[PDB]
């Protein structure tokens, strides 16, 4: 219930005209409900055919609910929407013992959207077998998932938070899209309890477990063996040689001199003292991340993933090749054994949130999946309000073999 | 009519059309002058004056009339896609009764944004381009104009809302100038409701007709739709004695469409006739084999294919068969032998892949289709063992998946033709292969040397470097026993290890695959080239 701010698209940019992808019956039924309701609540209005724009819409089941949530894919609109030069990234956020995320998307509907910009929010509810025309709507209020919403609603959000921020100045609160990331060092109990205190507060307007200090960067651990065979060295030499693109001090000269001759692949080879040292120097280089790697706010953040097998995945976040900002391993979550797509999806979300917490922006993903496989099913397992960008790739055999080498816990993360 | 108009506009900064009125005879003009006085009184058009700089050519074919809006259209804004995705017989539900209402004339029943009308101006010529012609313009959606389809449907949608609300148990499908109204009410109650609908429409000026009256079955996408089930409109193959390429291509096209519904259709020999054709009208005699399969097909096509509609209360089952390398067939049903849909996918041919992968692809295409048709995914019955699936997928480099499925022992079963060993083979000969060629002279050598002292080299001409490398791997495979360790510095061999393809675009690779498949144990190892590696 306020006045509206004039929003425009970047110069020369036209509205999105993205086709609605096919939805399951359940998904369509939920949207119809959700949409007649918002229509009645005046948040959206049916539109004519004279409006040519469109944005894909779908429904997710956020953590802990049987109620479906309407999720719109405003990626295209976002990219076309002008800039507002939001909040800078509170570097401190990444140094908290615990960080909790909260969905404040519901705060936006309480704000009117510039009428001149509504045409561009056009979305369509499809019909099964195309027996009914699609139900075309557009927004009247700030939509969840549009970069303009958290922006316009910034002034109101800051106000409603000051009280808590000052009452608790040791806590850090960062907002991204429909999300709010609350970070504090308080013990889990005094933390989670302090969160609800924030909730209740945030709650009196109309709104309703991360550990950054444990996202350590891991080292490559080269195999150590009692006795080495021709094959062992070869496998080794190939990886190290690849690895030399990251660490130029890595060498396989002495080792490759052992690979001289046409002996059987399973034959044991004695390591010359020169070879021994060579391995030792190498293991030392790999004892640390390569120097001179700094994040650049002007660069796009990239996130590559490799399928390791057995529910295992590896990823690296960089902006320039071979200069990782972070790397890690990802094990499938319980109840996902038979689903490659669910595992990948869960991983993309995990990595994106990390990317958000650390740099306050999402990475562009390089995914080891065929476009059709992904597009057919990723939504079935999506739970975030935002959606990162992605491209489908072919994993080079070596990249997988190399990061397969990362170090794991002695035993793991122990707790009775 | 009392229907609100839709605000229309011209594309970004363009101006309305100004194409000159084609010249016509007195016979053609006296006819158009006729038709337009009619439309003019029906309120469809309005005689305008000199205050209009726009114009569209009007023609006269039989004495009917035709306005060429090609120009106006190319200047008219764009509208959100007018239903381009239609229903598929496999997805509609059976109805006790279905009635089709021709609301065609309703095209000229919908008002046109008053503001836009000036652009629809056209001129009825003078007997001899002497006196000024008769100027007019449209007050309603012009037949053949770009925004008519979209606007007519949206308008039809608004009008039908009340009725649709009041009669939930009645389905109305809007297509073109038709309204297919179905229901499971008693035939008298149905007939009664159609009349109520027909009247409701009449209230908005939309008048619908017994003569023109359409009746079931209905022709749709090549099927004849009956209220309780569907059938394939029989397809006839023109028995001739003179086949030109056009005849042969068209034929192959229709046969191709039939392979979806009819089993056993084949075009391999007919396609052979197209080789090296010098022209469309070229007459190519049918070989014997062509005369033959074209004979079996005429038969297969004489068989009546009937089908069933979608019953939401029952399971959706999708069965898949591997009718050949890269070729897949499927049928989706709820009750055994009563298919909703069948079809097959063009032989999947690529750079390099494997049967299990291809399978998952056929599975995803069906799934994408099913989500559209039924908004649900079928339970799959696949000709592959759960073990074969678990072994392949859990280790493949690429993310892949298959929705809930069950194994069905309907040979031929899809399997893993071979599996590279995960560790070197103790006691197996070890071939150190290498190939090299001059990329410019295309001259190269390929060979191997084993820990056992066996050696071989071969000189090749008009070859590429990758081919020599692969041929080196090929010779090792050819010359080794049932178990062999092979080491190469070929980057391509690195892909083969990771993907383990059982089909490739490269004949050489395929030859290699045939060797791989034949061995009992094969360990393929890669090492970087140009090292201290001997
Ligand atoms: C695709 C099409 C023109 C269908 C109309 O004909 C039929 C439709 C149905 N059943 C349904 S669900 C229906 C009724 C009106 O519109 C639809 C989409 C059954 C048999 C026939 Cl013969």
């Amino acid at each position: 219930p306020i006045e509206t701010v004039p929003v425009k698209l970047k110069p020369g940019m036209d509205g999105p005209k993205v086709k609605q992808w096919p939805l399951t019956e359940e998904k369509i039924k939920a949207l119809v409900e959700i949409c007649t309701e918002m229509e009645k609540e005046g948040k959206i209005s049916k539109i004519g055919p004279e409006n040519p724009y469109n944005t894909p819409v779908f429904a997710i089941k956020k953590k802990d609910s049987t109620k479906w949530r309407k999720l719109v894919d405003f990626r295209e609109l976002n990219k076309r929407t002008q800039d507002f030069w939001g909040i800078p990234h509170p570097a401190g956020i990444k140094k908290k013992k615990s960080v909790t995320v909260l969905d404040v998307g519901d705060a936006y509907f309480s704000v009117p959207l510039d009428e001149d910009f509504r045409k561009y929010t056009a979305f369509t509810i499809p019909s099964i077998n195309n027996e009914t025309p699609g139900i075309r709507y557009q927004y009247n209020v700030l939509p969840q998932g549009w970069k303009g919403s958290p922006a316009i609603f910034q002034s109101s959000m800051t106000k409603i938070l000051e009280p808590f921020r000052k009452q608790n100045p040791d806590i850090v609160i960062y907002q991204y899209m429909d999300d709010l990331y609350v970070g504090s060092d308080l013990e889990i109990g005094q933390h989670r309890t302090k969160i609800e205190e924030l909730r209740q507060h945030l709650l009196r307007w109309g709104l309703t477990e991360l550990h950054p200090d444990k996202w350590t960067v891991q080292p490559i651990v080269l195999p150590e063996k009692d006795s080495w065979t021709v094959n062992d060295i070869q496998k080794l030499v190939g990886k190290l040689n690849w690895a030399s693109q990251i660490y130029p001090g890595i060498k396989v000269r002495q080792l490759c001199k052992l690979l001289r001759g046409t002996k059987a692949l399973t034959e044991v080879i004695p390591l010359t003292e020169e070879a021994e040292l060579e391995l030792a120097e190498n293991r030392e280089i790999l004892k640390e991340p390569v120097h001179g790697v700094y994040y650049d706010p002007s660069k796009d953040l990239i996130a590559e993933i490799q399928k390791q097998g057995q529910g295992q995945w590896t990823y690296q976040i960089y902006q320039e090749p071979f200069k990782n900002l972070k790397t890690g391993k990802y094990a499938r979550m319980r109840g996902a054994h038979t689903n490659d797509v669910k595992q990948l999806t869960e991983a993309v979300q995990k990595i994106t949130t990390e990317s958000i917490v650390i740099w306050g922006k999402t990475p562009k993903f390089k995914l080891p999946i065929q476009k059709e496989t992904w597009e057919t099913w990723w939504t079935e397992y999506w739970q975030a309000t935002w959606i990162p960008e992605w491209e489908f790739v072919n994993t080079p055999p070596l990249v997988k073999l190399w990061y397969q080498l990362e170090k794991e816990p002695i035993v793991g993360a122990e707790t009775f | 009519s009392p229907i609100e108009t839709v605000p229309v506009k011209l594309k970004p900064g363009m101006d309305g059309p100004k194409v000159k009125q084609w010249p016509l005879t007195e016979e053609k003009i006296k006819a158009l002058v006729e038709i337009c006085t009619e439309m003019e009184k029906e309120g469809k058009i309005s005689k305008i004056g000199p205050e209009n700089p726009y114009n569209t050519p009007v023609f006269a074919i039989k004495w009917r009339k035709l306005v060429d809006f090609r120009e106006l259209n190319k200047r008219t804004q764009d509208f959100w896609e007018v239903q381009l995705g239609i229903p598929h017989p496999a997805g509609i539900k059976k109805k006790k009764s279905v009635t089709v209402l021709d609301v065609g004339d309703a095209y000229f029943s919908v008002p046109l944004d008053e503001d836009f009308r000036k652009y629809t101006a056209f001129t009825i010529p003078s007997i001899n381009n002497e006196t000024p012609g008769i100027r007019y313009q449209y007050n309603v959606l012009p037949q053949g104009w770009k925004g008519s389809p979209a606007i007519f449907q949206s308008s039809m949608t608004k009008i039908l809302e009340p009725f649709r609300k009041q009669n939930p148990d009645i389905v109305i499908y809007q297509y073109m100038d038709d309204l297919y109204v179905g229901s499971d009410l008693e035939i008298g109650q149905h007939r009664t409701k159609i009349e109520e609908l027909r009247q409701h429409l009449l209230r908005w000026g939309l008048t619908t007709p017994k003569k023109h009256q359409k009746e079931p079955p209905f022709l749709w996408m090549g099927y004849e739709l009956h209220p309780d089930k569907w059938t394939v409109q029989p397809i006839v193959l023109p028995e001739k004695d003179s086949w030109t390429v056009n005849d042969i291509q068209k034929l192959v096209g229709k046969l191709n469409w039939a392979s979806q519904i009819y089993p056993g259709i084949k075009v391999r020999q007919l396609c052979k006739l197209l080789r090296g054709t010098k022209a469309l009208t070229e007459v190519i005699p049918l070989t014997e084999e062509a005369e033959l399969e074209l004979a079996e097909n005429r038969e297969i096509l004489k068989e009546p294919v009937h089908g069933v509609y979608y019953d939401p209360s029952k399971d959706l089952i999708a069965e898949i068969q591997k009718q050949g390398q890269g070729q897949w067939t499927y049928q989706i049903y709820q009750e055994p032998f009563k298919n909703l849909k069948t079809g097959k996918y063009a032989r999947m041919r690529g750079a390099h892949t494997n049967d299990v992968k291809q399978l998952t692809e056929a599975v995803q295409k069906i799934t994408t289709e099913s989500i559209v048709i039924w908004g649900k995914t079928p339970k799959f019955k696949l000709p592959i063992q759960k073990e074969t699936w678990e072994t392949w997928w859990t280790e493949y480099w690429q993310a892949t998946w298959i929705p809930e499925w069950e194994f069905v022992n309907t040979p031929p079963l899809v399997k893993l033709w071979y599996q590279l060993e995960k560790e070197p083979i103790v006691g197996a000969e070890t071939f150190y292969v290498d190939g090299a060629a001059n990329r410019e002279t295309k001259l190269g050598k390929a060979g191997y040397v084993t820990n056992r002292g066996r050696q071989k080299v071969v000189t090749l001409t008009d070859t590429t470097n990758q081919k020599t490398e692969l041929q080196a791997i090929y010779l090792a495979l050819q010359d080794s026993g049932l178990e062999v360790n092979i080491v190469t510095d070929s980057q391509y061999a690195l892909g083969i290890i990771q993907a383990q393809p059982d089909q490739s675009e490269s004949e050489l690779v395929n030859q290699i695959i045939e060797q791989l498949i034949k061995k009992e144990k094969v360990y393929l190892a890669w090492v970087p080239a140009h090292k201290g590696i001997g």
